[PDB]
Protein backbone atom coordinates (compact mmCIF):
# COMPACT_ATOMS: atom_id res chain seq x y z
CA UNK A 1 0.00 0.00 0.00
CA UNK A 2 2.67 2.79 1.26
CA UNK A 3 5.01 1.63 -0.71
CA UNK A 4 7.49 3.83 0.92
CA UNK A 5 7.02 2.12 4.62
CA UNK A 6 8.41 -1.45 5.15
CA UNK A 7 9.39 -2.83 8.96
CA UNK A 8 11.93 -5.52 9.66
CA UNK A 9 9.46 -8.04 11.74
CA UNK A 10 12.38 -11.40 12.70
CA UNK A 11 11.01 -14.86 11.37
CA UNK A 12 14.38 -16.66 13.20
CA UNK A 13 18.13 -16.23 13.42
CA UNK A 14 20.09 -17.30 10.62
CA UNK A 15 21.77 -20.57 11.79
CA UNK A 16 20.41 -23.93 9.46
CA UNK A 17 19.74 -26.50 12.12
CA UNK A 18 15.99 -25.66 12.55
CA UNK A 19 14.11 -29.55 11.21
CA UNK A 20 16.40 -31.06 8.29
CA UNK A 21 13.52 -31.73 6.19
CA UNK A 22 14.74 -33.94 2.69
CA UNK A 23 13.50 -32.50 -0.52
CA UNK A 24 14.45 -31.23 -3.68
CA UNK A 25 14.91 -32.40 -7.34
CA UNK A 26 11.97 -31.90 -9.68
CA UNK A 27 11.42 -31.94 -13.50
CA UNK A 28 13.10 -28.94 -15.51
CA UNK A 29 10.12 -26.09 -15.08
CA UNK A 30 9.23 -23.97 -18.21
CA UNK A 31 8.43 -20.22 -16.99
CA UNK A 32 8.17 -17.18 -19.13
CA UNK A 33 10.29 -13.81 -18.26
CA UNK A 34 8.95 -10.70 -17.32
CA UNK A 35 10.44 -6.82 -16.95
CA UNK A 36 13.79 -8.75 -17.25
CA UNK A 37 14.50 -9.87 -13.90
CA UNK A 38 10.85 -11.23 -12.91
CA UNK A 39 9.01 -14.57 -14.22
CA UNK A 40 5.42 -15.70 -13.81
CA UNK A 41 3.48 -18.50 -15.54
CA UNK A 42 2.23 -16.77 -18.76
CA UNK A 43 -0.61 -14.83 -16.44
CA UNK A 44 0.07 -15.55 -12.69
CA UNK A 45 -1.90 -14.22 -9.94
CA UNK A 46 -0.19 -12.36 -6.59
CA UNK A 47 -1.18 -12.40 -2.87
CA UNK A 48 0.50 -10.47 0.00
CA UNK A 49 2.03 -12.90 2.94
CA UNK A 50 0.23 -10.54 6.13
CA UNK A 51 2.38 -10.41 9.09
CA UNK A 52 1.71 -8.98 12.99
CA UNK A 53 4.92 -8.28 14.69
CA UNK A 54 5.67 -4.32 15.11
CA UNK A 55 3.04 -3.18 17.39
CA UNK A 56 1.84 0.39 17.14
CA UNK A 57 2.65 1.42 20.48
CA UNK A 58 5.26 3.82 19.63
CA UNK A 59 5.16 2.05 16.34
CA UNK A 60 7.22 5.26 14.42
CA UNK A 61 8.52 7.24 17.70
CA UNK A 62 12.12 7.91 16.06
CA UNK A 63 14.19 4.56 16.75
CA UNK A 64 13.44 2.30 19.97
CA UNK A 65 15.25 -0.23 17.96
CA UNK A 66 14.59 -4.41 17.86
CA UNK A 67 17.61 -5.85 19.72
CA UNK A 68 17.06 -4.19 23.66
CA UNK A 69 17.19 -6.83 26.67
CA UNK A 70 17.21 -3.75 28.53
CA UNK A 71 15.23 0.00 27.73
CA UNK A 72 17.50 1.90 24.56
CA UNK A 73 21.15 2.08 26.73
CA UNK A 74 21.36 5.04 24.38
CA UNK A 75 23.29 2.40 22.12
CA UNK A 76 21.57 3.58 18.88
CA UNK A 77 23.00 0.67 16.78
CA UNK A 78 22.01 -2.57 18.21
CA UNK A 79 20.41 -4.93 15.94
CA UNK A 80 19.03 -8.64 16.32
CA UNK A 81 20.03 -9.37 13.06
CA UNK A 82 18.82 -12.57 11.66
CA UNK A 83 16.04 -13.83 9.40
CA UNK A 84 13.62 -11.24 8.70
CA UNK A 85 10.45 -11.14 6.88
CA UNK A 86 9.74 -7.72 5.34
CA UNK A 87 6.40 -6.57 5.89
CA UNK A 88 5.40 -3.26 4.16
CA UNK A 89 4.31 -1.07 7.49
CA UNK A 90 2.00 1.91 7.51
CA UNK A 91 2.19 3.83 10.58
CA UNK A 92 -1.16 2.75 10.61
CA UNK A 93 -1.32 -0.46 8.34
CA UNK A 94 0.67 -3.85 8.20
CA UNK A 95 0.77 -6.03 5.24
CA UNK A 96 3.88 -8.87 5.34
CA UNK A 97 5.20 -8.95 1.01
CA UNK A 98 8.70 -10.42 1.36
CA UNK A 99 11.55 -11.69 3.15
CA UNK A 100 15.17 -10.19 4.04
CA UNK A 101 18.40 -11.43 5.34
CA UNK A 102 20.16 -8.86 7.64
CA UNK A 103 23.56 -10.50 9.18
CA UNK A 104 27.44 -9.05 10.46
CA UNK A 105 26.86 -5.35 9.58
CA UNK A 106 24.59 -5.75 6.26
CA UNK A 107 21.06 -6.29 4.97
CA UNK A 108 20.50 -8.40 1.70
CA UNK A 109 17.10 -7.98 0.21
CA UNK A 110 14.85 -8.69 -2.89
CA UNK A 111 13.81 -5.40 -5.25
CA UNK A 112 9.96 -7.03 -6.04
CA UNK A 113 9.24 -6.94 -2.39
CA UNK A 114 7.38 -3.56 -3.20
CA UNK A 115 9.31 -1.43 -5.22
CA UNK A 116 12.76 -1.46 -3.56
CA UNK A 117 11.37 0.76 -1.34
CA UNK A 118 12.79 2.16 1.90
CA UNK A 119 12.49 -0.38 4.96
CA UNK A 120 11.77 0.69 8.75
CA UNK A 121 12.62 -0.29 11.98
CA UNK A 122 11.38 1.22 14.99
CA UNK A 123 10.40 4.20 12.85
CA UNK A 124 13.80 4.34 11.82
CA UNK A 125 13.47 4.71 8.28
CA UNK A 126 16.04 1.92 6.47
CA UNK A 127 16.53 3.38 3.01
CA UNK A 128 19.20 1.33 0.49
CA UNK A 129 22.85 1.90 -0.38
CA UNK A 130 22.27 -0.06 -3.35
CA UNK A 131 19.59 -1.74 -5.13
CA UNK A 132 19.95 -3.74 -7.93
CA UNK A 133 17.01 -4.05 -10.65
CA UNK A 134 18.06 -6.69 -13.18
CA UNK A 135 18.80 -9.59 -11.08
CA UNK A 136 16.31 -7.84 -8.60
CA UNK A 137 17.97 -7.65 -5.00
CA UNK A 138 18.60 -4.81 -2.41
CA UNK A 139 21.69 -3.93 -0.26
CA UNK A 140 21.76 -1.88 2.84
CA UNK A 141 24.89 -1.11 4.89
CA UNK A 142 27.13 -1.76 1.47
CA UNK A 143 26.99 -4.26 -1.04
CA UNK A 144 26.00 -7.34 -0.49
CA UNK A 145 28.72 -8.81 1.62
CA UNK A 146 29.05 -12.10 4.14
CA UNK A 147 31.41 -14.38 2.24
CA UNK A 148 28.94 -17.29 1.99
CA UNK A 149 28.86 -18.82 -1.83
CA UNK A 150 26.64 -22.21 -2.12
CA UNK A 151 29.42 -24.83 -3.77
CA UNK A 152 27.36 -26.17 -6.82
CA UNK A 153 27.31 -29.96 -6.36
CA UNK A 154 25.88 -30.70 -2.97
CA UNK A 155 22.48 -29.96 -1.50
CA UNK A 156 21.28 -26.52 -0.85
CA UNK A 157 19.36 -25.45 2.26
CA UNK A 158 17.20 -22.61 2.96
CA UNK A 159 15.20 -21.73 5.97
CA UNK A 160 11.97 -21.57 4.25
CA UNK A 161 10.01 -18.55 6.02
CA UNK A 162 6.41 -20.14 5.90
CA UNK A 163 4.00 -17.27 5.91
CA UNK A 164 3.55 -15.78 9.59
CA UNK A 165 4.95 -19.29 10.81
CA UNK A 166 8.33 -20.63 12.15
CA UNK A 167 11.21 -21.38 9.78
CA UNK A 168 11.71 -24.81 8.29
CA UNK A 169 15.13 -25.96 7.69
CA UNK A 170 14.78 -27.94 4.67
CA UNK A 171 17.50 -29.99 2.33
CA UNK A 172 16.81 -29.25 -1.16
CA UNK A 173 18.60 -30.94 -4.30
CA UNK A 174 19.47 -28.27 -7.15
CA UNK A 175 16.82 -27.93 -10.29
CA UNK A 176 16.86 -25.69 -13.65
CA UNK A 177 13.72 -23.59 -15.41
CA UNK A 178 13.81 -22.93 -19.26
CA UNK A 179 12.90 -18.99 -20.23
CA UNK A 180 12.50 -18.46 -23.99
CA UNK A 181 16.31 -17.11 -23.49
CA UNK A 182 17.47 -20.56 -21.69
CA UNK A 183 17.77 -22.68 -18.93
CA UNK A 184 18.72 -21.26 -15.31
CA UNK A 185 20.14 -22.27 -12.20
CA UNK A 186 17.96 -22.77 -9.32
CA UNK A 187 16.17 -25.06 -6.71
CA UNK A 188 13.05 -26.32 -8.87
CA UNK A 189 11.05 -28.32 -6.43
CA UNK A 190 7.36 -29.51 -6.21
CA UNK A 191 6.08 -27.96 -2.71
CA UNK A 192 5.07 -24.80 -0.84
CA UNK A 193 7.13 -21.71 -1.57
CA UNK A 194 8.84 -20.03 1.49
CA UNK A 195 8.79 -15.69 1.18
CA UNK A 196 10.81 -14.44 -1.47
CA UNK A 197 14.22 -13.48 1.09
CA UNK A 198 14.87 -16.45 2.67
CA UNK A 199 18.22 -17.34 3.88
CA UNK A 200 20.24 -19.86 1.70
CA UNK A 201 22.89 -21.97 3.92
CA UNK A 202 25.09 -24.37 2.55
CA UNK A 203 25.12 -27.95 4.14
CA UNK A 204 28.32 -27.23 6.11
CA UNK A 205 26.02 -24.82 8.34
CA UNK A 206 27.71 -21.78 6.61
CA UNK A 207 26.08 -19.47 3.77
CA UNK A 208 23.83 -17.12 3.98
CA UNK A 209 22.36 -15.81 0.18
CA UNK A 210 18.97 -15.70 -0.99
CA UNK A 211 16.08 -17.61 -2.26
CA UNK A 212 13.42 -15.67 -4.63
CA UNK A 213 14.19 -15.02 -8.25
CA UNK A 214 10.70 -17.00 -9.70
CA UNK A 215 7.06 -18.32 -9.47
CA UNK A 216 4.64 -20.72 -8.54
CA UNK A 217 5.44 -23.17 -11.30
CA UNK A 218 2.87 -25.86 -12.83
CA UNK A 219 0.47 -25.48 -10.09
CA UNK A 220 2.03 -24.49 -7.05
CA UNK A 221 5.55 -26.07 -7.83
CA UNK A 222 7.71 -22.84 -6.39
CA UNK A 223 11.14 -22.39 -8.58
CA UNK A 224 13.26 -19.78 -7.65
CA UNK A 225 16.41 -19.01 -8.13
CA UNK A 226 19.88 -19.78 -6.04
CA UNK A 227 21.10 -15.97 -4.85
CA UNK A 228 24.95 -15.62 -2.79
CA UNK A 229 27.25 -12.97 -1.38
CA UNK A 230 28.63 -11.55 -4.98
CA UNK A 231 29.29 -7.95 -3.93
CA UNK A 232 31.29 -6.25 -0.97
CA UNK A 233 31.81 -3.73 1.64
CA UNK A 234 30.74 -1.13 -0.22
CA UNK A 235 34.04 0.36 -1.40
CA UNK A 236 36.33 -2.03 0.13
CA UNK A 237 36.52 -5.35 -0.88
CA UNK A 238 34.50 -8.81 0.60
CA UNK A 239 37.06 -8.79 3.45
CA UNK A 240 40.29 -8.76 1.44
CA UNK B 1 -0.60 -17.21 -4.46
CA UNK B 2 2.99 -16.36 -6.26
CA UNK B 3 4.71 -15.98 -2.42
CA UNK B 4 7.93 -14.26 -4.54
Amino acid sequence: GSAADLELERAADVKWEDQAEISGSSPILSITISEDGSMSIKNEEEEQTLGGGGSGGGGEFAGVLWDVPSPPPVGKAELEDGAYRIKQKGILGYSQIGAGVYKEGTFHTMWHVTRGAVLMHKGKRIEPSWADVKKDLISYGGGWKLEGEWKEGEEVQVLALEPGKNPRAVQTKPGLFKTNAGTIGAVSLDFSPGTSGSPIIDKKGKVVGLYGNGVVTRSGAYVSAIAQTEKSIEDNPEIE
Amino acid sequence: LKRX
